[PDB]
C-alpha cells in the first residue's frame, strides 16, 4: 500500500499518458505538416463608394470610391486592439498559404477585349465596378479592357492582373514569393533513406518511380532540440523517452523458430537438480522461461537502448540462473542504460553469490554511493584473466558517442556489435565452471557450476543473439532524427532477469531484421515527431514575441506554453510541474522567430495603424479644448469636429489611466477646464443635429470618467453636419460659425487609386505537391537466412 | 586568439549597438551572439596577470542574459547590457594585456597566458563568431 502511495505522487509530477501503450496510437496519428492552400486572395479592404459634401455641406451628386475594412470588427481600448491584432496574427499564421497556383482563382473580365483574366473574382467584381463607373478616367476604362494575363505554360509560369490594397498585395505577394513546396526529384527521394540503410546489403532499395518536373514536396523542420529537453526537465523528458520506448517497442521485429520451452525446461530442470537441493523456492527457480518472456526481453532491449530510456532489473537474489544470464546482459547491454543501483544490485549479487565465492575470496562489503561499480573493484581485485578481462569489458561497455547525418547516436563497441565478446564471457564463465567453491556445500556448488555450463554451451547461440541485437538496434536507430540524449529518468522500465534467461536460452539461428517497410514506418514517425517538435515551437515562439513586441502585458504566456505541449500530442499537461512549465516558458522567450512568422507579424506592425484607423467605430482620441474651435469641413463628413494630430495639447493615455486606477490628474483637469487629450481606442456616436452642436452636448459626456473613476464607457460625439442633417437650414440660412470645443482624433478613409491597387501577381501554373517520400521507394530485403552484418558475415552463423 | 578576438568584437558589437530606442530587430543577431558567450563564460574562473608590475587579477561570471522581448532597447535594457559588457570588456583588456607582455622561444605562436590557454578549450569554441579584421 505504501509503496504504491510514494510511486503515485511521483508519477503525479510526470505528465505520461497512465496507459503508456496507448501512446503508440498518439504518436502514430501525427502527420505531416497540413498543405495550406489559398482559395482566395488575402484581403483585409475593400473599395466602398461613398457620399461626398462640398465645402458648404451639400452633398455631391456622385459617390466616391474609398478603401474600408471589409470587417469592421476592431474594439474599443488600445489593449484590447493589440489583443485584436495579435488574433489577427494567428489567423494569418493559420491561413498562410504553403503554396498557391493563381489559375485556380483565376475568372474572366467581362469587359476584357482579348479574353483576357483576373484573380479573383473580387478582382473582377472592383473591375466591373469602375468600368461602369461614370467618374472613372477613359485610360483607365481602356486599361481595364486591354489588361492581359500572361500564362507560359513551357515555363510553368503565369501573370494574372489583380486589384487589391497596398496591404493586402503586401500580404499576398509575400504568400507567392515565400511558399515552402520545393522540386522534388529521385535525388532528393534517395537521399531522404536513412543513409545507413541506403548502404546496408541486406535491403534492396529501387526506384521505379518517374517523378515529373513539376513534382513538388515539403521539406520537414528537423531541427535539433532548440529546448534542450533532456536538461533540467525530468518530467518532460521521463515522458519522451516513454513515448519512444513504446514506438521502439512497436518496431522491433519477433523472434522466429525459438527453442523448445518444453525441451529447454527440462534440459535446465535435469543439470540445474532443484528438487534434490533444499531451495526454499524451488517451483519459482524456472518461471518466467518461454517465449513470450524471451520475446518481451528482445522488444525491450532494443526498444530501451533506442529510447535511451533507463532500465531497472528485477530479479531473485536466490535465483542464480537469472544473475549467470545477468552476467550475459551487462556483457552486451553498456551499463549506464541502467539505473546505477540496479546495477550496482545484480553486480553485487553476481559477485557475492557466483564470482567471489568460485575463487575463495571474502564476500564484498561494498558500500552504496561508491564512484566504483562492484564489478570495477572485481577487475582490480580478481587475478584470474578470464574472469578480470570480462569484467574490464563490462566496467567499459558504454555507449559511445557519434554525430550521424547531424543525428547523434549511441553507439556500441565493436566486439558487441560482431559478438566476440561473448567468447571472453563464455571464457571467463568456463573458468568459473572450474573453480573450486572452496567452502561451498558440493550440491549447491554443482547446481551453480552447471548452470553456469547452461550458458556457456549456448556460446553459438549467445554470439548469435549479440550480433542479431546489435544489428537490429543499428538499423532501427539509422531511423532516428532526433539526438539520443543519455539521462537517467526519473521512472525506469522494469526488466525481468528471468526473460533475460527465456531469451539466452531460447533464441535459436533464425535471424529476423526490420523489414524495409517497418523501417519506413518508424522513420515517418520520427520524422514527423520531430517537425511537429519544431513547427510547435515555431509557432509558440512566434506568439510569445507578438505578445511581448505588442505590449500584451497581460497576456499569461503560460497558456501558450500549454498549447504547446499539448500539440506535441505526447503529454498529460495536468501533471508537469509548474517549475518546468515556467522554464519551458523562459527558455521558449530566448529563442528567435522563425523567419516566415516575423515577416508576417513585422508586417501587421507596420500596418497595424493603418488598418486601426480605418475603423469607422473607433476614433483614436478626443481633444477636450475649452476654447471654440471651428468645425472642419471635410469632403466625408460636411462639419466635423475632427482633429487631423494632437498637436498643442497634453495627452493622457487611456489605457494607462485604466491601469494605475489614478484620476488625479484627469479629475483635476477636468474641474479646472485644463485643455487635453485624451488618447486610446474610443467608441464614438456620430451626431448629425445641428442643435446637438447648439446644445454644446460634446462637452458633457467627460464627467462620468470623474463620477466613476472609468474611462470604458466614455463616448465622444464626432458632429457630422450636411445637407442630410434635418436641422441642416440653420448652418445655411445663418451667419455663424459652426463650433465646438471638442475634437475626435480620427483619420479620413483613404481613397481608392486604381494606379495603385493594379498589380501583376505571379505563379507557377500547375504542379502537384507529394508528402510521403518513402511511398516511391520499392524496398526488398534479402532472405534472412543471407542477412550479414556490418561485418558482411552473417548475422546469425550457428545455422 | 579567435575567441579572445571573438569576444572583444561581441563587446564591440554590444558596446556600438545595444542603445537607448533602438529596434530590437537592429541587435536580435547580436543578442543571441551575446547570450551564448554569457553561458560559455558563466561559471569559469580566470587568473590574468602575474608577470612584472601587472597585478594579478581574479574573473569569475554570474551573469544573466539579455532580454529578448523588446520591440525598442530602452533605459533598463541598456543599463544591465552595459554593465555585463563593462565586466566583459576589462577581462578581455586583462586578457591581452597578459598575453602580450609574454614570449616563447619554442612556441611562441601559441598562446602563453592561462587564461588564453583556458580559451582554446573546445568548451571556449562556440563563442567563435565573425573574424574579420
Amino acid at each position: 500500500h505504501q509503496k504504491e502511495v510514494q510511486y503515485e505522487i511521483l508519477q503525479k509530477t510526470i505528465p505520461t499518458f497512465e496507459p503508456k501503450e496507448s501512446i503508440l496510437k498518439k504518436l502514430e496519428d501525427i502527420k505531416p505538416e497540413q498543405v495550406k492552400k489559398q482559395t482566395k486572395l488575402f484581403r483585409i479592404f475593400e473599395p466602398r463608394q461613398l457620399p461626398v459634401y462640398r465645402a458648404n455641406g451639400e452633398k455631391e451628386l456622385r459617390n466616391r470610391w474609398y478603401w474600408k475594412l471589409k470587417r469592421d470588427t476592431l474594439p474599443d481600448g488600445d489593449y484590447d486592439v493589440r489583443e485584436y491584432f495579435l488574433n489577427l496574427y494567428d489567423q494569418v499564421l493559420t491561413e498562410m498559404p504553403d503554396y498557391l497556383l493563381l489559375k485556380d482563382m483565376a475568372v474572366e473580365n467581362k469587359n476584357s477585349r482579348d479574353a483576357g483574366k483576373v484573380v479573383d473574382s473580387e478582382t473582377a467584381a472592383i473591375c466591373d465596378a469602375i468600368f461602369q463607373d461614370e467618374e472613372t478616367e477613359g485610360v483607365v476604362r481602356r486599361f481595364i479592357a486591354e489588361m492581359r494575363q500572361r500564362v507560359q505554360a513551357d515555363r510553368n509560369v503565369v501573370n494574372y492582373p489583380s486589384i487589391l490594397h497596398p496591404i493586402d498585395h503586401a500580404f499576398n505577394e509575400y504568400f507567392l514569393q515565400h511558399q515552402l513546396v520545393e522540386p522534388l526529384n529521385n535525388d532528393i527521394i534517395f537521399n531522404y533513406i536513412p543513409e545507413r540503410i541506403r548502404n546496408d546489403v541486406n535491403y534492396i532499395l529501387n526506384m521505379d518511380r518517374n517523378l515529373p518536373s513539376t513534382a513538388r514536396y515539403i521539406r520537414p523542420n528537423l531541427l535539433q532540440d532548440r529546448l534542450n529537453l533532456h536538461d533540467n526537465f525530468e518530467s518532460l523528458w521521463d515522458t519522451i523517452t516513454t513515448s519512444n520506448y513504446i514506438l521502439a517497442r512497436s518496431v522491433v521485429p519477433d523472434l522466429k523458430e525459438l527453442v523448445s520451452t518444453e525441451a529447454q525446461i527440462q534440459k535446465m530442470s535435469q543439470d540445474l537438480q532443484l528438487e534434490a537441493l533444499t531451495i526454499q523456492s524451488e517451483t519459482q527457480f524456472l518461471t518466467g522461461i518461454n517465449s513470450q518472456a524471451a520475446n518481451d526481453c528482445f522488444k525491450t532491449l532494443i526498444a530501451a537502448m533506442l529510447s535511451q530510456r533507463t532500465m531497472s532489473l528485477d530479479f531473485v537474489t536466490t535465483n542464480y540462473m537469472s544473475l549467470i544470464s545477468g552476467m550475459w546482459l551487462l556483457t552486451v547491454v553498456p551499463n549506464d542504460m541502467f539505473i546505477r543501483e540496479s546495477l550496482v544490485a545484480c553486480q553485487l549479487a553476481i559477485i557475492n553469490t557466483i564470482i567471489y565465492p568460485a575463487f575463495g575470496m571474502q564476500r564484498m562489503h561494498y558500500r552504496n554511493g561508491d564512484p566504483q561499480t562492484p564489478f570495477q573493484i572485481a577487475e582490480q581485485q580478481i587475478q584470474n584473466f578470464q574472469v578480470a578481462n570480462w569484467l574490464h569489458f563490462v566496467n567499459n561497455n558504454q555507449f559511445r558517442q557519434v554525430v550521424i547525418d547531424g543525428v547523434l547516436n549511441q553507439v556500441l563497441n565493436d566486439n558487441i556489435r560482431n559478438g566476440h565478446v561473448v567468447n571472453q564471457l563464455m571464457e571467463a564463465l568456463m573458468q568459473l565452471s572450474r573453480q573450486q567453491f572452496p567452502t561451498m556445500p558440493v550440491d549447491y556448488k554443482r547446481s551453480i557450476q552447471r548452470g553456469i555450463l547452461l550458458l556457456s554451451n549456448r556460446l553459438g547461440q549467445l554470439v548469435d543473439l549479440t550480433r542479431l541485437l546489435a544489428y537490429n538496434y543499428e538499423t532501427l536507430m539509422a531511423c532516428i532524427t532526433m539526438n539520443m540524449q543519455h539521462v537517467q529518468t526519473l521512472t525506469t522500465e522494469k526488466l525481468q532477469l528471468t526473460s533475460v534467461t527465456s531469451l539466452c536460452m531460447l533464441i535459436g539461428n533464425a535471424t529476423v531484421i526490420p523489414s524495409p517497410q517497418t523501417l519506413f514506418h518508424y522513420y515517418n514517425v520520427n520524422v514527423n515527431f520531430h517537425s511537429n517538435y519544431n513547427e510547435r515551437i515555431n509557432d509558440a515562439v512566434a506568439i510569445i514575441t507578438a505578445a511581448n513586441r505588442l505590449n500584451l502585458y497581460q497576456k499569461k504566456m503560460k497558456s501558450i506554453v500549454e498549447d504547446f505541449l499539448k500539440r506535441l500530442q505526447i503529454f498529460d499537461i495536468s501533471r508537469v510541474p509548474d517549475d518546468q512549465m515556467y522554464r519551458l516558458r523562459d527558455r521558449l522567450r530566448l529563442l528567435p522567430v522563425e523567419i516566415r512568422r516575423l515577416d508576417i507579424f513585422n508586417l501587421i506592425l507596420m500596418n497595424m495603424e493603418q488598418i486601426e484607423r480605418a475603423s469607422d467605430k473607433i476614433a483614436q482620441g478626443v481633444i477636450i479644448a475649452y476654447r471654440d474651435m471651428q468645425l472642419e469641413r471635410d469632403e466625408m463628413y460636411g462639419y466635423v469636429n475632427i482633429a487631423r494630430n494632437l498637436d498643442g495639447f497634453q495627452q493622457i493615455n487611456l489605457e494607462e489611466l485604466m491601469r494605475t486606477g489614478d484620476y488625479a490628474q484627469i479629475t483635476n483637469m477636468l474641474l479646472n477646464n485644463q485643455p487635453v487629450a485624451l488618447v486610446g481606442a474610443l467608441p464614438f456616436i456620430t451626431d448629425s443635429s445641428v442643435i446637438s452642436l447648439v446644445a454644446k452636448l460634446d462637452a458633457t459626456v467627460f464627467a462620468q470618467i470623474v463620477k466613476l473613476r472609468k474611462v470604458d464607457t466614455l463616448k465622444p460625439i464626432l458632429y457630422k453636419i450636411n445637407s442630410d442633417s434635418n436641422d441642416f437650414y440653420l448652418v445655411a440660412n445663418y451667419d455663424w460659425v459652426p463650433t465646438s470645443t471638442t475634437k475626435v482624433y480620427k483619420q479620413i478613409p483613404q481613397q481608392f487609386d486604381f494606379r495603385a491597387s493594379m498589380h501583376m501577381l505571379t505563379s507557377n501554373l500547375t504542379f502537384t505537391v507529394y508528402s510521403d517520400l518513402l511511398a516511391f521507394v520499392s524496398a526488398d530485403t534479402v532472405e534472412p537466412i543471407n542477412a550479414v552484418a556490418f561485418d558482411n558475415m552473417r548475422i546469425m552463423n550457428e545455422l | 586568439m579567435d575567441v579572445l578576438y571573438s569576444l572583444s568584437k561581441t563587446l564591440k558589437d554590444a558596446r556600438d549597438k545595444i542603445v537607448e530606442g533602438t529596434l530590437y530587430s537592429n541587435v536580435s543577431d547580436l543578442i543571441q551572439q551575446f547570450n551564448q558567450m554569457i553561458i560559455t563564460m558563466n561559471g569559469n574562473e580566470f587568473q590574468t596577470g602575474g608577470i612584472g608590475n601587472l597585478p594579478i587579477r581574479n574573473w569569475n561570471f554570474d551573469f544573466g542574459l539579455l532580454g529578448t522581448t523588446l520591440l525598442n532597447l530602452d533605459a533598463n535594457y541598456v543599463e544591465t547590457a552595459r554593465n555585463t559588457i563593462d565586466y566583459f570588456v576589462d577581462f578581455v583588456d586583462n586578457v591581452c594585456m597578459d598575453e602580450m607582455v609574454r614570449e616563447s622561444q619554442r612556441n611562441g605562436i601559441a598562446p602563453q597566458s592561462d587564461s588564453l590557454r583556458k580559451l582554446s578549450g573546445i568548451k571556449f569554441k562556440r563563442i567563435n563568431f565573425d573574424n574579420s579584421s
